[PDB]
């Protein structure tokens, strides 16, 4: 309601109108970077000045019926002119407030939770003072996941986090990676944040390497403790310790009814064809498969048609 | 890109495209779009005629996994010769005529040729070129697209929906995952009709004319220069040019011996004067004597409570004129400060800050009436007595003996703490133990130094002045000078130094200046060194009782008044003085590590707890003296503080040139046979970076004193 009304009056002004009309989706990221280039007016001093005044934080309406206006001492926690609140409200919430189960946290931040387990189950040796030479090679800071490349990691992330906004590939193949099943089953009712979950999943699932001047261990577990192991003239020894087949026929037809969403293709029929919205705006006509259409040796059998 | 094509299509399609390129006479590195176009065309052609057969009864069926007609024969997998031969054979056995170009495929069901096309633009325009290229003959044309479009002649697509859907989905997927990696734009903007062009770029105009005279003098056209460059072979040019150069161009080395260096020349003239923001060696404090542990109030009330603890005020009077200005204005300013501090009680409500009344003497002191007026040049073109600006050669001043006294006093120990750092986590690794003991020793040695007091004073004063300037912009606010410390037995103490009166502050940028006047207490008689105080006015204001020894003796009390104005940037510069401790710790640790790198073991023990080791950091008519590690640590801290408090480009230049000279001297002392090319210019640089600053003069004297001992 609000978004469509805000879009309506944006069409009244022409200067924005050809911007909307002449810009394809693929060029959106080109537009997004025309914002600004000058903001750093001594941020530390600004923060110090803002922390001196009362009500420096912004919050939503509902905090009015979850936190009292005054505490036992007699100090105001929020004021009416989003509403303005003070850090005393945050401390009060940390002291008195509703409690919820935190069972999903270890399953999302597990890549951080493995580091402490590695560290506190460790032992140290002696330190040696000498001179040494450090060489360079490719080092893996994120090990990633085996049996998974960079192409399908993004596919898994999109399938798990944004099931309704996938299109073309992942929608026409006839398969299902195993890890997707467990990832969907475990996060059945996780309500932390889509973006945070996506970022953590990419961090713990996608591998990436860099260049470092390391003169010690090469494995990934020896990289995050590089600041503790090496030095200018000293060396410390340490051990870690421890979705069916679909094909598109064309664009939307006006004789086949309104288009439907990805999650509403489950019902379908035994061969009906219908319009569907896929990707970031595409609308195509699809209809399921009466055969296999696989990638087996048949593709090579075309060699029988040549070189007789 | 090549790798995308390698990883996308199966090899069987791949070897044929390479053979086609070799037959055409092209390359795969220079052009790549044509490779993708040929691969896509071949893939579409092979997919269009697969899993299709016709029964003996004439009907066509689709089967998977006996001897039936294939209903299609491939021509595109063969080069021109046998393609023409098979086309001739089939048209002879069927009675067909030679169309013109090479068709794509042949269908037995309809007994007619088919051509297949794939386009990157839309189908409607691309259809017409094929339609008017082949006319008045029987040849079907089918055109696909990368976005789901398709079109054939007479709208009779002789194929079921499933195969067309497969082809369209393959095209949609290849386009979709091509555009993701960043290759779709160049591929789309590469079809100029029915050919493929990599790129295009021409000069063609004003750029050509501009490039014409951007060449060596013996050329007129860019093409001729390019042709000359392309056919270049080096025969003898460098040696021939070198053989005919005069011998006065040379770099001769003169040896550097122990009798070569000479002392640096210092300027001569009138003595220098103090120009610091707050005086350092001649300051006292009015202690508040251990306020309550729950007391946290406004600095104005703390200053008032500090003031009420002193009795002995008298009639103030001038003891040293400023010789430039009016001293009765200073007297009236001090009296007004006292009166407006005393007259607080005539108010029904107690204020938080004090705004001074705008009086004539205060206005003169703050310079609010000496503002020049700005008008356009047009009206005042005919006026006389007009000069460019204050472009005057700087005066020359000599070196006095008070900066050395200040430096000597700055390295002593006090009876207070002046600094308390917070805690960190417990240590486990041995390197953590080594770092902890190093930093604990360093902190213990330099905790009670005077430089820490100077740092705290500067930080507090600058922060308070910046806050006052940012808060009030059109008022004459009174700003006290307040510091805090801890006593030996463990009681918090607050000290008051003086007062600062601020003018008008309307700062839009970081360069605008704000004026103020400062008044400070002291016990030092100015009549011993009149030349040191040249920008100050000194008053006698009272008498002080001293409890030293038995009895009570009285000494006069003096007030120093000065007018100044610093900057907005330099307030930020003064708020960061805690970094000097970090720099000194870094220097000490660097020396420790450098020494430990040779004797390959840990040297943190032989440096601190050893008491038989001495370092030469002193001088006397006897010779060179020695000191302990704490003394050198305090010396380094004081040097860092004084470097912070006396910034100037002369310091940078002198530091650079002296570093070069010291490196040369050290190389000489190591028996490495050093040498120079021009020893003089380094010197004239050293003297030309020696104009006025007393700190730089003291550094130059220190360098001379080091030189007179380093080679003797």
């Amino acid at each position: 309601m609000e978004r469509i009304k805000e879009l309506r009056n944006l069409m009244s002004q022409s200067r924005t109108r050809e911007i909307l009309t002449k810009t394809t989706v693929d060029h959106m990221a080109i537009i997004k970077k025309y914002t600004s280039g000058r903001q750093e007016k001594n941020p530390s001093l600004r923060m110090k000045w803002m922390m001196a005044m009362k009500y420096p934080i912004t919050a939503d309406k509902r905090i009015t019926e979850m936190v009292p206006e005054r505490n036992e001492q007699g100090q105001t926690l929020w004021s009416k002119m989003r509403v303005m609140v003070s850090p005393l409200a945050v401390t009060w919430w940390n002291r008195n407030g509703p409690m919820t189960s935190t069972v999903h946290y270890p399953k999302v931040y597990k890549t951080y939770f493995e580091k402490v387990e590695r560290l506190k189950h460790g032992t140290f040796g002696p330190v040696h003072f000498r001179n040494q030479v450090k060489i360079r090679r490719r080092v893996d800071i994120n090990p990633g996941h085996a049996d998974l490349s960079a192409k399908e990691a993004q596919d898994v992330i999109m399938e798990v986090v944004f099931p309704n906004e996938v299109g073309a590939r992942i929608l026409t193949s006839e398969s299902q990676l195993t890890i997707t099943k467990e990832k969907k089953e475990e996060l059945q009712d996780c309500k932390i944040s889509p973006l945070m979950v996506a970022y953590m999943l990419e961090r713990e699932l996608v591998r990436k390497t860099r260049f470092l001047p390391v003169a010690g261990g090469t494995s990934s577990v020896y990289i995050e403790v590089l600041h503790l192991t090496q030095g200018t003239c000293w060396e410390q020894m340490y051990t870690p310790g421890g979705r069916r087949g679909f094909l598109i026929l064309g664009k939307e037809d006006r004789r086949y009814g309104p288009a439907l969403s990805i999650n509403e293709l489950s019902n379908l029929a035994k061969g009906e064809k219908a319009n569907v919205l896929i990707g970031q705006g595409d609308v195509v006509l699809v209809m399921k498969r009466k055969r296999d259409s696989s990638i087996l040796t048949d593709s090579q059998t075309a060699t029988k048609r040549i070189r007789m | 890109m090549e790798d995308f094509v390698r990883q996308c299509f199966n090899p069987m399609i791949v070897e044929l495209a390479e053979k086609a390129m070799k037959e055409y006479g092209e390359d795969l590195k220079i052009e790549t779009n044509k490779f993708a176009a040929i691969c896509t065309h071949l893939e579409v052609c092979f997919m269009y005629s697969d899993f299709h057969f016709i029964n003996e009864q004439g009907e066509s069926i689709v089967v998977e996994l006996a001897l039936l007609k294939h209903r299609f024969e491939i021509i595109e997998g063969r080069d021109r010769t046998m393609a023409w031969t098979v086309v001739n054979s089939i048209c002879n056995t069927t009675g067909a005529e030679k169309p013109k170009f090479l068709p794509d495929l042949y269908d037995y069901k309809e007994n007619r040729f088919i051509e297949i096309g794939v386009t990157r633009r839309e189908v409607h325009i691309y259809y017409l070129e094929k339609a008017n290229k082949i006319k008045s003959e029987n040849t079907h044309i089918h055109i696909f697209s990368f976005t789901g479009e398709e079109m054939a002649t007479k709208a009779d697509y002789t194929l079921d929906e499933e195969s067309r859907a497969r082809i369209k989905t393959r095209l949609f997927t290849i386009r979709q995952e091509m555009a993701n990696r960043g290759l779709w734009d160049s591929f789309r903007q590469s079809e100029r009709g029915e050919e493929t062009i990599e790129e295009r770029f021409e000069i063609t105009g004003t750029m050509r004319r501009l490039a014409d005279q951007s060449l060596p003098p013996n050329f007129s056209c860019l093409e001729n220069f390019r042709a000359y460059v392309d056919g270049f072979e080096p025969n003898g040019y460098i040696e021939g040019k070198l053989s005919q150069m005069s011998k006065e161009v040379n770099a001769k080395i003169e040896p550097f011996l122990k009798t070569t260096p000479r002392p640096i020349r210092l300027p001569d003239g009138p003595p220098c004067f103090q120009r610091s923001k707050f005086l350092l060696m001649d300051a006292l404090k009015l202690s508040i004597e251990d306020p309550s542990h729950e007391g946290e109030g406004i600095p104005l009330y703390d200053a008032i409570k500090c003031m009420r603890t002193f009795f002995g005020w008298k009639e103030p009077y001038i003891v040293k004129p400023h010789e430039k200005g009016i001293n009765p204005n200073y007297l009236l300013s001090w009296k007004q400060v006292l009166a407006e501090l005393q007259d607080i009680e005539n108010e029904e409500k107690i204020p938080r800050t004090k705004n001074m009344k705008k009086t004539s003497q205060l206005k003169w002191a703050l310079g609010e009436n000496m503002a020049p007026e700005k008008v356009d040049f047009d009206n005042c073109r005919d006026v006389s007595d007009l000069k460019q600006y204050d472009s005057d050669e700087p005066e020359l001043r000599s070196l006095s003996s008070w900066i050395q006294n200040e430096f000597n006093k700055a390295c002593e120990l006090t009876d207070s703490t002046w600094i308390e750092l917070d805690e960190i986590g417990e240590d486990v690794a041995p390197i953590e133990y080594i770092a902890s003991m190093r930093r604990n020793y360093f902190t213990a040695e330099v905790s009670h130094c005077r430089a820490t007091e100077y740092i705290m004073k500067g930080v507090y004063i600058n922060t308070a002045l910046l806050n006052a300037s940012c808060a009030a912009m059109d008022d004459f606010q009174l700003i006290p000078m307040i510091s805090k410390c801890r006593t030996k037995e463990g009681r918090r103490k607050t000290n008051l130094y003086g007062f600062i009166i601020k003018g008008r502050s309307h700062l839009r940028n970081d360069t605008d200046v704000v004026n103020f006047v400062s008044m400070e207490f002291s016990l030092t008689d100015p009549r011993l060194e009149p030349h040191k105080w040249e920008k100050y006015c000194v008053l006698e204001i009272g008498d002080m009782l001293l409890r030293s020894a038995i009895g009570q003796m009285s000494r006069p009390m003096f007030l120093y008044v000065r007018t100044n104005g610093t900057s907005k940037i330099k307030m930020k510069w003064g708020m960061e003085m805690r970094r000097c401790l970090l720099q000194s710790l870094q220097q000490i640790e660097s020396m420790i590590e450098a020494e430990s790198s040779v004797k390959e073991k840990d040297m943190t023990k032989e440096f601190f707890e050893n008491k038989s080791e001495t370092w030469p950091i002193g001088e006397s008519p006897k010779g060179v003296e020695d000191g302990s590690i704490g003394k050198v640590c305090r010396t380094l801290l004081a040097k860092s503080v004084f470097n912070s408090l006396y910034a100037s480009p002369q310091l940078e230049g002198f530091s650079a040139e002296s570093r070069k000279l010291l490196l040369v001297v050290q190389a000489l002392r190591d028996n490495l046979e050093p040498g120079t090319f021009d020893l003089e210019g380094l010197y004239e640089a050293i003297e030309e970076c020696l104009i006025n600053d007393p700190w730089v003069l003291l550094n130059a004297s220190w360098f001379n004193s080091f030189l007179t001992h380093a080679l003797r």
